């Protein structure tokens, strides 16, 4: 049989195409009956200002609801036809439409994703709909603490920056967004050179590009125009934001020093540094002999209900840390089993965690490539973040790299004796001081 | 709605070298722990003659 | 008998804390020269000369 | 089948009666040190061993007490010592040992 | 077609050793969080959403 | 709840001296511990008679 | 035993000069001292346990 | 421009025991075996032996301790889950390519030397606890639950989950018991993607063959009718009703398959109308304020439950439990275009497509198939035997939900929400 | 709750209860687990000022004058802002309720919709009642005309 | 779990001047506690050099 070195090798190369606007077209074929498409933009809650914020996340709401050629429900109904999934995300930078269709539905679903790019019909009446509808989905997300302390530590970490914003904006923007603030959004950021046409399936590349240059070339043919836009770096903190409510039953606290950006091979290094300290909750089997330390000392002394470390990338930075859950008298033994983690690592990191946390990290990479939603995923964000797709075995590279030195080198770079940013939600009397916080980040043995 | 949470402005307390939200905190960070440093270096020094 | 702690992890273990052994010494030594005008050694430092000529 | 194995037998039956714990009814596993490998075998004993166990132990530091000791008859016999608590012993020192081995490599 | 939880309705539960438990199928609630005010109370002593064995380069 | 149990000093001395679990079994050989305070007191009284005259 | 009145024998011996009988006698009970504890003691305990089968 | 990929090869063992594999040219394996060992084989003794079961893989095995499974498995970054239906357990095990054989050992041993050691058992039993609990916080989790236990004398009835009154009862004799007679060859299937046919072929033939247990899917689920109702004052009614359908693999299991979307199962389009879900458009004519309705359906050995399942406000309830029922009966009566049963075979033949996209979908499918059917079928003769589904049929499914013994859960505050008798 | 529901026959007559009527003679005497820590003043205030009003009260002495009684009924007990009825009236459904224990012991009750009381019928009832067989009468008995 | 935290004489450090929960708030005149404790091992310190040779 093939090695898991030859495997990665048979991996067929992601075809990319330039169509004359300046959108990129990029497919990984393989044999399956199905396939993913999607467009993939360059836009998100950084682009916006203070006045407009919350605008994509509107747009979102309004992609699939009408076109100029498929007004009202007539796209739905067109997608459930066929049995197809059309579905949308964005996040502080990056936006996404994406079918789930049959690879033989693959010329009507590139139909359909440039009449939602292109053509969005912002019906003022549909606008107004929609006005409800997010404002009761903000009310919805209060009642997540995840989601609530991760806004936190974003809107603390980068404080007076772009990046400190929530995706869907506040209040006031939902109930006085306007059609005129939506049209220029779209306008100034749906531009061709700032997106990407991806597919992952029963597919040719050549068919791709057919269909690109049918139904995406009026773009940016003539549309290249206007201070196309630079995003400008976020000024990260350390901070704290503790928003004290004894009234929920558990604490959550997120913590992270800011980390580089997409660009940095630093991420591979710092990947098996979190690998190693893992994740954790309490559904997990056998917690006494798992071999994170955290997740071990966790489960035995009940520390938490789970954790999770973390390395949220953007452009030239980003938040490198963990989040927890956990009872209102163990905040304190938490914090500092998670910091004495980050302090060993540093300082002292062995050779035989780093394997593991190599080895978890291929397994992660693997796994997580494995339909063709995640891949088609993966040649749209990495087209907009690297420029290229990274081939499999490229990562295979950069991981066998990484050893102990590696790990101990770059942890400290970014840990070791750095300014936290911290964002505290529930019931947080017993949430370490900062100072005490900021002396776990270095150690006075070392 | 805890979305309407700003972080309220901090620009009256900060260090010179940090009030540009625009660039790099990374890049003043050596140098704003050296100066605070420097100081407890120096008291350690005058209190240990 | 200690052979619990003879392997490759605690060899690793030891060789990342040894400069910072090695300067733990060094720290230590100079405070001791310090502490004590230690004359013997103090006299090769090429600035502190409380004895004359 | 041997004379020299019935004499070392015989020299280890001596010493067992020397000891004299048996004098206050304890049997051998009683009188061993409670550490960590010790304690976990302990709780790992099912409920009448443990409850044997703890009142062969009550009955002990009663007579202890009392500076006394069981009529002859009732001493445990040499041949009678059941040796409860060494397998659960044997298997938390084999237990502990591969963590040992794991946290070498 | 022979699997209850592809068929979509009836109820599958998962343990493992590094991975956090899940539960069912299809039964509705991704057309129901679509009409609003389903607050669904995520995080009262309880596990981790999304899962996680699944990170990047 | 007696004061024996909770007042912050008698706490002290309850938890040393009067409820303080202890085996049914020690013999004279257990004696010497507060023999020796007891010892360590009569050199401090003795000692300090001595040292108003010495 | 051997220990206490090997104590008790050095006790004696600091007691007398140090002459022919005694320099010789109190060598000896040094030694003893330090090889009861050390080395003596210890190897009782390991052939005590191998006579429990342990 | 992908590899000609390898066909899946099949092999039954005289012993019953079921071997299939895939070599995809992949750079993870995983490795599944699915056993006849769910919650419908435990009976009113034992109530609750295949939950703890299903928490225990991690405990100590012959010749692999509890800590060796745990740190061998996360030393090369692998995982081992062990998920569970009413009819199936399946022990999964996924890892790169390189490191089967590891792998491989630590998954016999779970599944063929588990000590149940006395002490291990008892750590574990405050875990039945907490993984209820964790489970039990999506509201749907109890009303299929006593959806089932309503439904059925039997079998079928019995929960997924322990019954509290057994948390901390069950036993290691109970755990071996269920073992010995539920884990043997003729009940069990091994499959393996990214692995060899004569690798899993020897696996099976060194050391899966048992027996020593029971032969039938089992004693056979008897429907029975009924209704099971929990007062929460929960803001929102949960409520699911349902009649006996079709065991799996029959042609009228199809039927129900394609009447199941063209009533609706759940959505296609991110904050969508549901424009071709007529259950939902139903329901959305007379009733104003949040609410959700899907088509279920779930089809077992011998058995299965058709109907729909409602979420709505406290006081619509029984509006929205009503349109539905009414929208069932009407496609009964026969009000039933060709384009309709088309669109559903559409979403049927691309969900089942899309179902088995990933590795995790594929072994699923497979193994479920092996215990279900002793066979496998290719993607294109499940997409024929969809296509076969006349009109006709999904009318007589429909005819007999309406016709057909009820059987009902529901959750919330129940002021307005109807009894069967009053449907 | 817990100290009452130590006894079997609580369960099963609460559940018997349940399982019998759509309504009113269903709720339990006992509160809903998931209302414990719920019931509210406002509650307890509503349901004293619209039930316990003189259309819906009686005042039994023993022991003491009917003047000093017919006094305090007068001067005290003259509230009316409630309800009239002896209800919404109960629907009475039929079913089963099934709780699994393994008690070694089962205990189960059937019945049937019977007579409202002091009507005819139901004397008919309490009679039938004690030909089956009520309680026992000797200590230790074989209970023979039961 | 911090060997700080259950260590049996550093609790009472702990609980005394490390973790010991003080109010936000407590201006200069709250100084004299610790300065009267410093005065106090200042006369003790001085106080034995002097008794060295009175
Ligand atoms: C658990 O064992 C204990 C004993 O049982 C054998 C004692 O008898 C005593 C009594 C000791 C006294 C009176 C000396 C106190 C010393 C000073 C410096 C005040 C103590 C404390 C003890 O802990
Ligand atoms: C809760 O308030 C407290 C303070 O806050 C104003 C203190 O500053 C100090 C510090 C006191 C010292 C160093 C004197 C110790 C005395 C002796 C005899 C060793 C203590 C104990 C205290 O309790």
């Amino acid at each position: 049989t093939a090695t898991y070195a030859q495997a990665l090798q048979s991996v067929p190369e992601t075809q990319v195409s330039q169509l004359d606007n300046g959108l990129r077209v990029a497919s990984e074929q393989s044999s399956q009956p199905t396939c993913t498409v999607g467009v993939w933009i360059d836009a998100g809650s950084r682009y916006e200002s203070e006045k407009n914020n919350g605008a994509g996340y509107f747009v979102e709401h309004l992609a699939f609801k009408g076109t100029k050629n498929r007004p009202g429900n007539a796209l739905e109904k067109e997608v459930e036809s066929m049995g197809a999934h059309l579905n949308a995300y964005s996040t502080r930078e990056h936006t996404a439409y994406y079918i789930k269709a049959l690879s033989k539905d693959l010329p009507k679903a590139v139909e359909l994703l440039a009449d939602i790019v292109q053509n969005c019909s912002l019906e003022d009446s549909q606008i107004e709909k929609e006005r409800d509808v997010i404002l009761q989905e903000l009310q919805e997300n209060d009642t997540s603490m995840r989601d609530v302390v991760f806004n936190y530590l974003h809107a603390t970490a980068f404080q007076g920056t772009p990046l400190a914003q929530s995706v869907e904006g506040p209040s006031e923007n939902v109930r006085k967004l306007s059609r005129a603030d939506l049209t220029e959004y779209l306008s100034r950021h749906y531009k061709a050179p700032r997106m990407v046409l991806a597919a992952a399936g029963g597919l040719e590349h050549r068919q791709l590009l057919d269909l690109a240059q049918k139904h995406f070339s009026g773009l940016s043919g003539t549309y290249d125009e206007d201070a196309v836009p630079t995003l400008s770096p976020c000024r990260f903190t350390g901070s704290q934001i503790c928003h004290r409510e004894d009234g929920l039953p558990l604490a959550h606290v997120a913590i992270a020093v800011e980390g580089p950006g997409w660009a940095h091979p630093d991420n591979v290094a710092l990947q098996v540094a979190n690998a190693i300290i893992g994740h954790y909750d309490c559904t997990y089997g056998g917690g006494a002999h798992l071999s994170s330390p955290l997740a071990s000392i966790a489960a035995t002394n009940k520390l938490c209900q789970s954790f999770q470390t973390f390395n949220i990338c953007y452009a030239d930075t980003g938040l490198l840390g963990a989040h927890f859950v956990c009872d209102h008298m163990s905040i304190d033994d938490m914090m500092f089993v998670l910091q004495g983690q980050w302090m060993r690592l540093c300082t002292s990191a062995t050779e035989s965690e780093v394997l593991r946390g190599k080895n978890l990290l291929r397994n992660a990479l693997v796994s997580h490539l494995d339909g063709t939603t995640p891949v088609c995923e993966d040649i749209g964000r990495s087209l907009l973040t690297y420029g290229r797709r990274i081939p499999l075995a490229e990562w295979e590279s950069r991981i066998a790299e990484v050893d102990a030195r590696v790990v101990r080198e770059v942890c400290s770079k970014y840990f070791y004796d750095q300014c936290p940013a911290v964002a505290g939600f529930g019931p947080i009397e017993q949430l370490p001081d900062y100072n005490r916080i900021r002396s776990g980040m270095f150690w006075l043995r070392f | 709605s805890h979305t309407d949470i700003k972080v309220p402005d901090f620009s009256d307390y900060r260090r010179p070298e940090v009030l540009d939200s625009t660039k790099s905190s990374k890049e003043s960070s050596e140098a704003r722990k050296g100066f605070s440093y420097l100081v407890t270096a120096t008291t350690t020094v005058g209190v240990a003659y | 008998m200690l052979t619990r702690f003879l392997g490759p992890r605690y060899r690793q273990l030891a060789r990342n804390w040894v400069p910072t052994a090695s300067l733990w010494g060094a720290v230590g030594a100079v405070g001791l020269v310090w502490a004590t005008d230690w004359r013997l050694i103090l006299d090769w430092v090429p600035y502190i000369n409380g004895k004359f000529k | 089948v041997s004379a020299s194995s019935r004499w070392l037998e015989g020299i280890r039956k001596w010493y067992y009666n020397a000891a004299g714990f048996n004098k206050l009814g304890l049997m051998r596993d009683d009188t061993i040190h409670e550490n960590d490998d010790v304690k976990e075998a302990i709780r790992r004993l099912p409920e009448n061993l443990y409850d044997d166990r703890v009142f062969r132990i009550k009955r002990a530091l009663d007579l202890s007490m009392r500076q006394q000791i069981l009529p002859k008859e009732q001493w445990t016999k040499y041949e009678e010592d059941k040796s409860y608590l060494e397998p659960y012993l044997k298997e938390v020192i084999r237990e502990r040992k591969e963590r040992e081995e794991w946290a070498k490599k | 077609m022979l699997s209850v939880a592809a068929r979509s309705g009836p109820f599958a539960p998962v343990l493992s050793a590094t991975s956090r438990g899940v539960a069912g199928a299809l039964r509705p609630l991704v057309q129901a969080a679509v009409p609003a005010t389903s607050e669904s109370p995520v995080l009262d002593l309880k596990r981790s959403v999304l899962c996680r064995e699944s990170l990047r380069g | 709840t007696n004061i024996r149990k909770s007042h912050p000093l008698m706490k002290i001395v309850n938890n040393a001296f009067i409820d303080l679990p202890a085996p049914s079994n020690i013999s004279s050989w257990w004696n010497f511990g507060s023999l020796l305070g007891i010892c360590l007191i009569l050199q401090i009284l003795t000692g300090l008679f001595l040292a108003m005259h010495y | 035993w051997a220990l206490v009145a090997d104590l008790l024998t050095l006790t004696w011996i600091g007691g007398q000069p140090v002459e022919h009988p005694y320099i010789t006698i109190g060598q000896l009970a040094s030694v003893l001292y330090f090889l009861l504890i050390l080395v003596l003691m210890p190897t009782a305990g390991t052939i005590e346990n191998k006579l429990l089968k342990w | 421009v992908p590899p000609h990929p390898q066909d899946l090869e099949f092999t039954r063992l005289p012993n019953g025991l079921v071997i299939a594999s895939l070599e995809n040219y992949a750079p993870a394996s995983r490795i599944g075996l699915f056993i006849k060992a769910g919650s419908r084989y435990e009976n009113s003794n034992n109530l609750g032996t295949s939950h703890l079961l299903r928490l225990a893989s991690s405990l100590t095995t012959k010749g692999a301790s509890s800590f060796k499974i745990t740190r061998g498995i996360e030393a090369v970054g692998g995982k081992l889950s062990v998920t569970s239906t009413r009819e199936n357990m399946a022990y999964t095990v996924e890892c790169l390519r390189d490191d089967v054989d590891i792998l491989m050992e630590f998954l016999l041993n779970v599944t063929t030397a588990p000590e149940f050691r006395r002490w291990e058992v008892a750590a574990l039993q405050p875990q039945l606890r907490i993984d209820k609990a964790v489970a039990l916080q999506n509201p749907q989790a109890h009303v299929i639950e006593n959806l089932h236990a309503a439904a059925y004398r039997n079998a079928l009835a019995n929960s997924l989950y322990c019954p509290d009154y057994r948390i901390g009862k069950v036993t290691p004799v109970e755990l071996h018991d269920y073992v010995q007679n539920h884990f043997t060859s003729a009940r069990m299937a091994l499959i393996g993607l990214g692995v060899s046919h004569p690798v899993l072929k020897q696996v099976a033939e060194q050391f899966l063959n048992i027996r020593g247990g029971l032969g039938l899917s089992g004693a056979k689920a008897k429907y029975h009718g009924g209704e099971i109702r929990e007062q929460n004052g929960d803001s929102l009614v949960h409520a699911a009703l349902v009649a006996e359908s079709a065991a799996i693999g029959s042609a009228e299991a199809n039927a129900f398959s394609v009447l199941q979307h063209v009533l609706g199962a759940g959505p296609h389009v991110k904050r969508g109308s549901n424009a071709t879900s007529s259950l939902y458009q139903a329901v959305a004519k007379g009733v104003h304020q949040p609410f959700d309705v899907s088509a279920f359906n779930a089809s077992y050995s011998d058995s299965g439950l058709f109907g729909f399942y409602t979420i709505s406000q406290a006081a619509s309830a029984g509006d929205v439990i009503k349109a539905a029922y009414n929208q069932v009966k009407t496609i009964a009566q026969g009000n039933l275009s060709n384009p309709d049963v088309q669109a559903a075979k559409n979403k049927l033949k691309a969900g089942y497509l899309m179902s088995v996209e990933s590795s995790e979908g594929f072994l699923d499918e497979v193994g479920s198939q092996a215990l279900a059917a002793g066979s496998y079928t290719p993607p294109s003769t499940v997409l024929q035997q969809i296509d076969a589904v006349a009109d006709a049929d999904v009318i007589n499914a429909a005819k007999k939900f309406v016709s057909g013994r009820k059987s009902m859960a529901a959750s919330g505050n129940l002021g307005h929400t109807p009894f069967i008798d009053e449907l």
